[PDB]
C-alpha cells in the first residue's frame, strides 16, 4: 500500500537547567524505528524495528552528525525566537518540526512535509509545491525572507524528493515482514443499559496496524456521526491500536444499528451488530 | 536517514 | 497557550481474571510536553512502570504511552494519576474493563 516517513523533533529550553534538550523520533508509517536524544551519547534503536540494526556503521555516524548539526542549529533558533518575540531569557519554550515523504505503492513521491511550530503554534511550512512557505505571523515572515534568500526550499525538497524517497523505500525492503504488513481489526460490539429506556452499543476494534482506520454507527442506514462518541485511537503497547465508537438508542432498538469498519487490513468494509 | 537543517530561523 | 491531557487507561489484550496482561495509561493531547504520569494499584503507585518515547502528533500536542505488566483479578482496582502544567491537582482516571 502507500507509506510515510517522518521526523519528530522537538527542542525545549529550561533556563538555569542546562542547554535545551533536543529529540528526533524516526518513524516509518506508525513504526519508530530512531531516536536521537542529546540527552544520550548514541542513537537508541527499536526492538520492534530489528531491521534498522543492518545499517552499519557509515550510516549511524552521519546520522549522529547530523543530529549534533540540527541540536547546534535548533538551540540557536530558541535563542533567536526570544527576539523574534520580544520574549525574556527566563521562560521555557519548545521549537518542533515535523518532516518527511509520503510514498504510493511504487515507492514514488506522493508528498512531502516540513512544518515547524513555536509553543504549540504554527510558525514556518514548507507548502505542498515543495516551492513556497506559509509565515504564520510576522516573525516568521523574517524565517521566511532569510530562507528564499538561501534557497532552502530547494535544499530541502531535493532531500524530500532524494534521500527521504529513496531511504523509506530501502527501509520498506529491509522491514518488508512488518512495515508491509496491515493487521486488520478485531471487532466486536458490546451493549450496556444507561437506563430503563436507553442503551450504549460499543463498537470495538483491537490489534490493527496501521492506525489509521474508520469506524461509524449507522441507524437504519443513516450515518450517526453527529452522535457517535469516538475515542481517540491509542496505541496496545504491541505496535498495534485500538478504538471504539458509541451510540446511545433507545432500548429495543439495538438491531437498527450497524457499525461499519474501514481499515487498511480489510479487503472490504466489515458490518456488524450486537449479537445478544 | 536524517534532513540537516540547512538554516535556522 | 497550553493544552490539557487527555487520559485513556486500558489493558494491551481483553482482561482476564488470572490472566497475565499489560495496563496501559495513553497521555495525549497536552502542550507542553513535561507530565507526571503514575499508574496505581489499589491507590497506590506501581513500581517500574515503563513509558514509551516522547513523540507528539499533527496538532504539535505531545503523546506518552505507560505500561506495566499486570495479573488482573476482581478485587483489584487500577487507575493512572496524572500531572500537568494546566491542572490544578493531580487528575485521577479509573481502569474500567468495558472502555
Amino acid at each position: 500500500g502507500s507509506h510515510s516517513m517522518r521526523y519528530f523533533d522537538t527542542a525545549m529550553s529550561r533556563p538555569g537547567r542546562g542547554e535545551p534538550r533536543f529529540i528526533s523520533v524516526g518513524y516509518v508509517d506508525d513504526t519508530q524505528f530512531v531516536r536521537f536524544d542529546s540527552d544520550a551519547a548514541s542513537p537508541r534503536e527499536e526492538p520492534r524495528a530489528p531491521w534498522i540494526e543492518q545499517e552499519g556503521p557509515e550510516y549511524w555516524d552521519r546520522n549522529t552528525q547530523i543530529f549534533k548539526t540540527n541540536t547546534q542549529t535548533d538551540r540557536e533558533s530558541l535563542r533567536i525566537l526570544l527576539r523574534y518575540y520580544n520574549q525574556s531569557e527566563a521562560g521555557s519554550h519548545t521549537l518542533q518540526s515535523m518532516y518527511g515523504c509520503d510514498v504510493g505503492p511504487d515507492g514514488r513521491l506522493l508528498r512531502g512535509h516540513n512544518q515547524y511550530a513555536y509553543d504549540g503554534k504554527d510558525y514556518i511550512a514548507l507548502n505542498e509545491d515543495l516551492r513556497s512557505w506559509t509565515a504564520a505571523d510576522t516573525a516568521a515572515q523574517i524565517t521566511q525572507r532569510k530562507w528564499e534568500a538561501a534557497r532552502v526550499a530547494e535544499q530541502d525538497r531535493a532531500y524530500l524528493e532524494g534521500t527521504c524517497v529513496e531511504w523509506l523505500r530501502r527501509y520498506l525492503e529491509n522491514g518488508k515482514d512488518t512495515l508491509e504488513r496491515a493487521d486488520p481489526p478485531k471487532t466486536h460490539v458490546t451493549h450496556h443499559p444507561i437506563s430503563d429506556h436507553e442503551a450504549t452499543l460499543r463498537c470495538w476494534a483491537l490489534g490493527f496496524y496501521p492506525a489509521e482506520i474508520t469506524l461509524t454507527w449507522q441507524r437504519d442506514g443513516e450515518d450517526q456521526t453527529q452522535d457517535t462518541e469516538l475515542v481517540e485511537t491509542r496505541p496496545a503497547g504491541d505496535r498495534t491500536f485500538q478504538k471504539w465508537a458509541a451510540v446511545v438508542v433507545p432500548s429495543g432498538e439495538e438491531q437498527r444499528y450497524t457499525c461499519h469498519v474501514q481499515h487498511e487490513g480489510l479487503p472490504k468494509p466489515l458490518t456488524l451488530r450486537w449479537e445478544p | 536517514f536524517l534532513r540537516g537543517r540547512a538554516y535556522g530561523l | 497557550i497550553q493544552r490539557t491531557p487527555k487520559i485513556q487507561v486500558y489493558s494491551r489484550h481483553p482482561a482476564e481474571n488470572g490472566k497475565s496482561n499489560f495496563l496501559n495509561c495513553y497521555v495525549s493531547g497536552f502542550h507542553p510536553s513535561d507530565i507526571e504520569v503514575d499508574l496505581l494499584k489499589n491507590g497506590e503507585r506501581i513500581e517500574k512502570v515503563e513509558h514509551s518515547d516522547l513523540s507528539f502528533s499533527k496538532d504539535w500536542s505531545f503523546y506518552l504511552l505507560y505500561y506495566t505488566e499486570f495479573t488482573p483479578t476482581e478485587k483489584d482496582e487500577y487507575a493512572c494519576r496524572v500531572n500537568h502544567v494546566t491542572l490544578s491537582q493531580p487528575k485521577i482516571v479509573k481502569w474500567d474493563r468495558d472502555m
